[PDB]
């Protein structure tokens, strides 16, 4: 119940957005989770909020997964999103591919490749969706924190 | 594409995606590196269709698979 200012690209997209749209904007902030993921019976996050209609108008931009797609009425893409991984410094290394065993079983591979997401990582859930081998390598690769 | 490979003009405005497809098959044309109006493909959709959710989430699997 405390007001704290906001900024950012998507925020501005909301500025001009509701502006031409003519919809009075009430901007709040979120507590649990990032966007949302089904926890046990429902989404663990703002996906649940607007899903519970705790927000009649959802905020933020994270590409809706098939789960997030079927969650409820979803917005259109504001910009192209995708999976990726940081690469320190040509290059040409990678591992093999996204779901490939060099990434998926990198500890099984001689050189380890450890990269992952935070708790209930959205892209990780996509991997959890896509391939669970790296989700095991996530045991070695589990990310925590952004910066 | 004709006058393009013919180079009868400086450059050819086309779909930069489709340009990458053409530059793929024939590199005799050098496409630009700019970024404008990037969306994607499409399919016939008119008002109510089972392809509403069927095609929507269907795409969700399409990229998802």
């Amino acid at each position: 119940y405390i007001k704290k200012c906001c900024k950012g690209f998507c925020i501005d997209i909301l500025k001009k957005i509701s502006k031409s749209v003519k919809f009075t904007y009430d901007l709040y902030l979120v507590t649990n989770g990032k966007h949302g993921k089904k926890i046990n019976g429902t989404w663990n996050g703002m996906i649940g909020e607007v899903v519970m209609k705790r927000a009649y108008m959802a905020v933020g931009s994270l590409t809706i997964n098939e789960e997030r797609s079927e969650v409820v009425d979803f917005s259109v893409p504001f910009i192209e999103t995708g999976i990726s991984v940081m690469v320190s410094r040509e290059y040409v290394d990678q591992v093999s591919g996204l779901s490939d065993k060099k990434f998926q079983r990198p500890n099984d591979f001689s050189p380890p490749f450890r990269f992952g997401t935070v708790p209930n990582g959205s892209t990780e859930r996509n991997i959890r969706n896509n391939y669970a081998e790296m989700h095991a390598y996530m045991g070695k690769f589990n990310q925590r924190g952004v910066d | 594409i004709q006058a393009v490979r013919d180079n009868k003009l400086h450059a050819f405005i086309w779909d930069s995606a489709v340009l990458e497809f053409e530059a793929s098959q024939k590199c005799d044309l050098v496409t630009t590196g700019e970024l404008f109006f990037r969306s994607g493909f499409g399919i016939g959709m008119r008002k109510d269709s089972p392809w509403k959710q069927q095609v929507s989430l269907s795409i969700l699997k399409s990229h998802e698979n």
